């Protein structure tokens, strides 16, 4: 049975895939070909029954397309749509509806990534228009509006528990340390070699001053934000790094998603323990079980919801 | 008057969206014509076998919509200059996949960017595409004043923006569309979509673009300063810039989201129709010269050809010509003949090339205002206009005025002229042989005669304009030398173009030529300071006139009559492209040859760098004796 204003089928690109707190797996997918190119928002409170539509907790549909999503809280959602505005939709009182908080029409261009800042009261986005702009999700307004990069901003990852601090990367091959405590709040670090373009960002969910990144040629990265100097690398993907998820264990497991259709898992030596060709199309999300730490889900472009048993 | 498009990169449903943009008044929109966000796989499995459709149908607008409305773009993950070879490949397969369905759409524009120095692989990647076929289609380079590099906030901490003053760095961007035209070799097909930033370059920065074939005007709503009111403005400076592009006839494209929520979209599009209608309305020069922009035509040869009908016609209708020839005529009458004279005196005028009798009647008109007493010869050799000479003759002037069908070279005259008054100018001056002529006929002036016009001087300038010479490198005639558009000037109602320098004089005729032995040949080194860096296409020419003491007419910019557009500036193009440096020197030869059979220019620039000689021997043009 479908829920009252879910529609009818869901779109084919899956985007995002977030496990909440309490297992429960929100999904983003949008139209990307076709007559009609928008976008949807799904919760299934069984991760099992995705991505079958009417077997579903709650769904709405958006104006455009999902390229990137984040849990803001237990019930709210914040979206980087392809229209160029920020959206933070909320979960109904009993969890059956997905109801429209705002829709900002902040960026010039198609919103990529969007991280929300260690409290939860703050989120940061990346835009194809170069811009990245601090949001105060309470008042519904761009606190601050960045134009550090030259070309289009890939990936902005927020602090795990700094409100000032939160790392980007761009096309213009920089990934930019920030720290909205400084007069200039970037600083641009990374390895000495400028090399490949980076395109994912992950922080180490234990070491606050260390974080990954992931190339458009399928290396890994590394990084000590102290060092500023890379010392481990592992060409982990044949394609791009889409993007790098570390497992909620005291140990954390690096999970590795890649435009070449694949799923890699990493130790503390970006060494592979597990992999996946079980897509056979552009990998776009992982998300880790809260409930079983060794379960790991993904979504393609292949419309699939994939639960890996990672060993 | 303004013709303006939407730039989008999120099109949900392409009939809402379209008539969304139309109702805001927009007559165009340039959208993806594949999901921008779509990256797509054509060598690895599995991503390479994705199930279809690749993007939406064709069916979904009719094929007058695609035609005229809608303005394909490039999607931004194409990278076909990218530093990784699977990229670089994959890119080039999508590249030709999306130029292909624009064109079997029938698309009018497609946008590409210029979003970087290196765009080799870009460029053999469209130009391979140009070569496919042959269609109409043109090609909008996206490209902005200023880099974002260099428009960048200055907010790293251990990497600043540079505060020094980079000259040739601050025209980085014009460089990128130099070179990727170069390569592609300079098609017509490739235009510039100049997209213009919140803060404006250095005027030289901007001056790099003149001559340069924009077809498109792109502006950020972001540029857009808030009024008193609430409504989206413009800086002084901004509007400056907006009104040179009103005149280059360019399409104005508004990008980005409404920053003046409160306001509608067609806000932005008000206010550009406000500052359209707010210019100086076309004078009578600039509405003569309309249609004729940047549109080269052969030079008449007056001499050689007999003249057609609608072309005196013309010639005729500019008032200020003959007012200045009437008074020169009054003038010269005057200090002839004194006021005790005024009845017994009677000057001989002779009218030397009198066509249909502008300047027989314009020589009435100034007897008639001296109050003097004339006796008239109205020389014309073609015989065509002299049939309207003698009609003329029989039902007005009578036996005042005697009608001669001959060649003034050859006319043995009964008497001679106290005046002898001609019109034989080209826009160069002498190029339609008014020397040559004029001195067959000097036989036939008092010893103490005059000549109307007395001495005329020509002038050349270096311009840069890749218009003007992708418009002569289309010249191209079979049966000739296929270099031979090159070696030919053209009259051309100069537009899309930048003068590197003030015009120096070039040529300098006096009439009567009192000379012991005639030369009308020519040899003259002209050093043209250039304080711009460019590329020198061509040389423009103009002139200047005594037709009597004070009473001149001149089309040399500087001193142009006010008011008369008889002549257009003349254009001597160059083979080869040449690049100048801000500094540098250009110099140019110039040479004015003749036999007993034709008269002919040869040119060549010798700095900064060598040309080859153009129209050695008159080999590609010649004018007729
Ligand atoms: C040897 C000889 N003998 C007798 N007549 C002669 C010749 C040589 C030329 N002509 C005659 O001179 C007349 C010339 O009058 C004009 C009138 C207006 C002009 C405006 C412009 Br813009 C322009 N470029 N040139 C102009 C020329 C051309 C047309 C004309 O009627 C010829 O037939």
């Amino acid at each position: 049975n479908l829920p009252p204003n879910a529609p009818a089928c869901m779109e084919r690109q899956l985007e995002a895939a977030r496990y909440r707190s309490d297992g429960a797996l929100l999904l983003g997918a949008s139209s990307l070909s076709g007559r009609c190119w928008a976008g949807s928002l799904w919760l299934f409170k069984d991760p099992c029954a995705a991505p079958n539509e009417g077997f579903c907790s709650a769904g709405v549909q958006t104006e455009a397309g999902v390229a990137d999503l984040t849990w803001v809280g237990e019930r709210g959602i914040l979206v980087a749509s392809d229209s160029g505005a920020v959206e933070l939709w909320e979960l109904d009182e009993n969890e059956t509806l997905i109801v429209s908080k705002f829709c900002k029409y902040e960026h010039d261009d198609i919103v990529s990534t969007v991280s929300v800042l260690s409290s939860g009261t703050q989120a940061v986005s990346g835009s194809k228009d170069i811009c990245i702009k601090v949001w105060d999700l309470a008042q519904q307004v761009v606190l601050s509006s960045y134009r550090a990069h030259a070309a289009q901003v890939t990936c902005v990852a927020a602090s795990p528990h700094k409100d000032s601090v939160f790392l980007s990367c761009s096309e213009d091959n920089r990934i930019l340390l920030w720290d909205t405590r400084c007069p200039k709040p970037a600083s641009q670090i990374g390895c000495s070699a400028p090399g490949y373009l980076p395109t994912s960002l992950a922080w180490h969910p234990q070491q606050s001053e260390v974080f990954v990144f992931g190339d458009e040629n399928g290396t890994v990265s590394l990084v000590d934000t102290k060092s500023t100097s890379c010392v481990l690398s592992s060409a982990v993907h044949s394609q791009c790094v889409t993007g790098l998820v570390f497992s909620p264990h005291s140990v954390p497991f690096l999970a590795s998603l890649s435009e070449d259709c694949s799923l890699a898992v990493l130790d503390s030596s970006l060494s592979e323990l597990f992999r996946s060709q079980a897509h056979r199309d552009f990998v776009r999300d992982a998300t880790w079980s809260p409930l079983n730490h060794s379960l790991l889900t993904t979504v393609g472009w292949d419309h699939q919801v994939v639960h890996h048993v990672v060993p | 008057r303004v013709s303006s498009g939407r730039d989008l990169n999120c099109v949900p449903e392409i009939a809402d969206t379209l008539g969304a943009v139309a109702k805001q008044g927009f007559d165009f929109l340039c959208m993806p014509v594949f999901h921008p966000r779509f990256k797509r796989e054509f060598i690895q499995e599995p991503a390479k076998n994705r199930p279809g459709p690749q993007t939406r149908s064709d069916l979904l607008l009719s094929g007058r919509d695609w035609n005229t409305l809608i303005v394909g773009k490039l999607s931004p993950w194409i990278r076909p200059d990218s530093k990784v070879e699977k990229i670089r490949r994959n890119s080039e397969a999508a590249m030709l996949q999306e130029l292909n369905f624009g064109a079997y759409l029938g698309l009018p524009a497609f946008l590409l960017p210029l979003n970087q120095e290196d765009n080799t692989n870009l460029a053999r990647v469209l130009t391979n595409h140009i070569h496919t076929g042959h269609h109409s289609s043109m090609f909008w380079m996206r490209v902005p004043l200023v880099a974002p590099e260099d428009l960048r906030d200055d907010i790293i901490e251990n990497a600043p923006t540079t505060h020094t003053e980079e000259y040739s760095g601050e025209e980085k961007t014009w460089m990128w569309w130099h070179n990727f035209r170069t390569l592609c070799d300079y098609s017509k097909r490739i235009a510039v979509a100049l997209e213009i930033g919140a803060d404006l370059p250095s005027n030289h920065v901007i001056d790099r673009w003149l001559g340069e074939p924009i077809k498109a005007a792109i502006l950020p709503t972001s540029i857009f300063l808030t009024n008193k009111k609430g409504f989206p403005v413009l800086s002084k400076m901004h509007q400056r810039l907006i009104f040179r592009l009103l005149k280059l006839e360019v399409q104005f494209i508004i990008t980005g989201t409404n920053h003046h929520s409160e306001k509608e979209f067609c806000s932005y599009l008000q206010y550009l129709e406000y500052l359209s209608q707010n210019r100086p309305p076309p004078n009578a020069y600039e509405l003569f010269a309309k249609g004729y922009e940047d549109y080269l035509q052969s030079p008449l040869q007056p001499l050689m050809d007999n003249l057609e009908s609608q072309t005196y016609e013309v010639f005729e209708k500019d008032p200020i010509k003959y007012s200045q020839y009437q008074q020169a005529i009054y003038k010269c009458l005057l200090d002839r003949v004194p006021e005790e004279e005024k009845d017994t005196n009677v000057q001989v005028l002779m009218v030397l090339g009198a066509g249909r009798g502008p300047l027989v009647n314009a020589s009435l008109r100034a007897a008639k205002q001296a109050d003097r007493r004339i006796k008239l010869y109205a020389v014309e050799k073609n015989p065509n206009a002299v049939v309207t000479l003698e009609n003329w003759q029989f039902e007005e002037w009578g036996s005042q005025v005697t009608v001669v069908s001959s060649d003034m070279r050859e006319w043995v005259a009964p008497e001679k002229a106290d005046i002898i008054v001609s019109e034989l100018l080209g826009s160069f001056a002498d190029n339609e042989l008014s020397p040559e002529c004029l001195d067959g006929a000097q036989h036939f002036l008092k010893d103490d005669g005059v000549s109307i016009p007395g001495e005329y001087t020509s002038f050349l300038a270096p311009i840069s304009s890749s218009k003007l010479y992708n418009e002569v490198r289309a010249c191209r005639e079979k049966d000739r030398d296929p270099e031979a558009q090159f070696e030919m000037p053209y009259v051309v109602r100069l537009h899309n173009f930048h003068q590197l320098s003030a015009p120096q004089p070039c040529f300098t005729f006096s009439h009567p030529n009192r000379d012991p032995m005639i030369d009308n040949n020519r040899y003259c080194t002209l050093e043209f300071p250039v304080e711009v860096n460019t590329v020198l296409h061509g040389f423009a020419g103009y002139f200047e006139t005594v037709l009597y003491q004070d009473i001149t007419l001149s089309i040399r910019p500087e001193t142009h009559s006010p008011g008369m557009f008889s002549w257009f500036p003349i254009l001597f193009p160059i083979k080869q492209p040449i690049t100048v440096r801000e500094g540098q020197t250009i110099c140019v030869r110039f040479w004015r040859c003749s036999n007993s059979k034709k008269v002919w220019y040869e040119w060549a620039v010798t700095a900064p760098v060598c040309s080859a000689i153009h129209n050695p021997t008159g080999r590609s043009y010649t004018i007729g004796l």
